[PDB]
DNA sequence: CGTACGTGCGTTTAAGCGGTGCTAGAGCTGTCTACGACCAATTGAGCGGCCTCGGCACCGGGATGCGTTTTTTTTTTCGCAGCGGTAC
DNA sequence: CGCTGCGAAAAAAAAAACGCATCCCGGTGCCGAGGCCGCTCAATTGGTCGTAGACAGCTCTAGCACCGCTTAAACGCACGTACGCGCTG
């Protein structure tokens, strides 16, 4: 369907409150739901490669990895 | 130590600065305690009483709303 | 009267509340289904460790969170309160994620 | 007596310097700074010709483009000066200092 | 011993300009020449060591290169 | 509205240049030593099942402090009529 | 009359009352840490081979001083303008 609708104005809130923001503009949801797009997007890609050139149909917790470390993005705590 | 009536207080620091654009509300706040005495509101008395001039016809505003903007004298 | 905080007061106490805790913010299910989307796109009918939907939402929400506080930075830096897409779009740049 | 108004001389010197590719540094100062630097490092340290001007390469470059940031961080700020603070803004977005 | 005064103020403005930069703080020059140091020092530091396991006297231009590198502000055409 | 840059013309400097002279130090060659790869065999360190019990999340029920309103007061700050002393 | 005193009147400001959210107390109850059981495969031993790297020097580069001529920058100061900065509505 279109899922990127749910990820609710609250949620983007939370995130916002998370990261020290008082006070937020109505044009931030669709630019942030935006760039979390690209965020996943690249991110899933470079997964999916990985879980493709090892020959399977099931992305693995290492194939998120090594795309989050491939892309500068470090992660500790699910392997690797 | 008197610090007169928003009805003649620093009519002085206004009529004793002739100006085209006439005198603004920073220039007269920089008078009243340059030479008169004053409290700490003061500015926001001298505002009431641009504002008490401005709706009757007493002192006329150049530019700007409200406080905001030059006003002269009557004549 | 009926009893009212004042704008900003609120969001602050959920400033406290959300930097004092660990707990993910966005929806699982939603998540989830957000990321089978944008897997459709590079291959159909995938699978997904439940540990490999998790490490992502970990991966997304901690990115935001470290963006929304370099845009907070560029609304303070315009003395606003307020970010704006102008702000996020400066951190963007200066991160050298887009051009 | 052809005089300019401030900011219309700059606007020409950035289409000068923006055209150009020479290093803008003076050389020598510049060699010394790295040996001062070095000393604290190593003393009695010797340094390829090469070495220095492949770090004047990267240094103007690091600038040049801290400056592209810094300047836009400026008017972000509805400004058109570049002030410490703007810089100081870039490095901690760019990751340079907390 | 203070030679970061030798990056003249004319020749750091000259480094803006090329960077788009119309109009300069006085208090720039100084916080300028202040980020050249670290920036410098933080490199010649990994420099020098790439030099000290060499067991050489003198830095050469590759150590500047695999420092530039190690540093992430890769450069091309000393021996890339 | 205040002021701190920008331009430009005038003095101060020292970078740049081209060439010369001395020498550390780069960087190679050959020799030979010590150190590490390879193999085999022998082990116990370290891993995947079990089975608790206790540290942790939870919950409801007062208790401390924190923000909101709004009531009572303290302190300041004009303005109107009601004084005590001048003046005559 | 002026002075003054008072009496507001005006904010200040305080205080205090209210009510709301954040903490913490103490007994549940649940699950995952933490600790045993065997057992298996990866580390150790010891010992053979052969070559990477330590050294002892041999070369010739290239990097460090010195040195005035020639400029183009730097320094610098003065004047003035455009910009940064702050208050209000
Ligand atoms: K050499
Ligand atoms: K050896």
């Amino acid at each position: 369907r279109d899922n990127i609708q749910g990820i609710t104005k609250p949620a983007i809130r939370r995130l916002a409150r998370r990261g020290g923001v008082k006070r937020i503009s109505g044009l931030i949801y669709e630019e942030t739901r935006g760039v979390l797009k690209v965020f996943l997007e690249n991110v899933i890609r470079d997964a999916v490669t990985y879980t493709e050139h090892a020959k399977r149909k099931t992305v693995t917790a290492m194939d998120v990895v090594y795309a989050l470390k491939r892309q500068g993005r470090t992660l500790y705590g699910f392997g690797g | 130590t008197d610090h007169p009536k928003y009805s003649d207080m620093i009519v002085a620091a206004i009529q004793a600065e002739k100006n085209r654009a006439g005198s603004s509300r920073q220039s007269i706040q920089k008078y009243i305690k340059s030479h008169y005495k004053v409290g700490e509101n003061a500015d926001s008395q001298i505002k009431l009483s641009i504002k008490r001039l401005v709706t009757t016809g007493v002192l006329k505003q150049t530019k700007g709303v409200g406080a905001s903007g030059s006003f002269r004298l009557a004549k | 009267k009926p009893h009212r905080y004042r704008p900003g007061t609120v969001a602050l106490r959920e400033i406290r509340r959300y930097q004092k805790s660990t707990e993910l913010l966005i929806r699982k299910l939603p998540f989830q289904r957000l990321v089978r989307e944008i897997a459709q796109d590079f291959k159909t009918d995938l699978r997904f460790q439940s540990s490999a939907v998790m490490a992502l939402q970990e991966a997304c929400e901690a990115y935001l969170v470290g963006l929304f506080e370099d845009t907070n930075l560029c609304a303070i830096h315009a003395k606003r309160v307020t970010i704006m897409p102008k702000d996020i779009q400066l951190a963007r740049r200066i991160r050298g994620e887009r051009a």
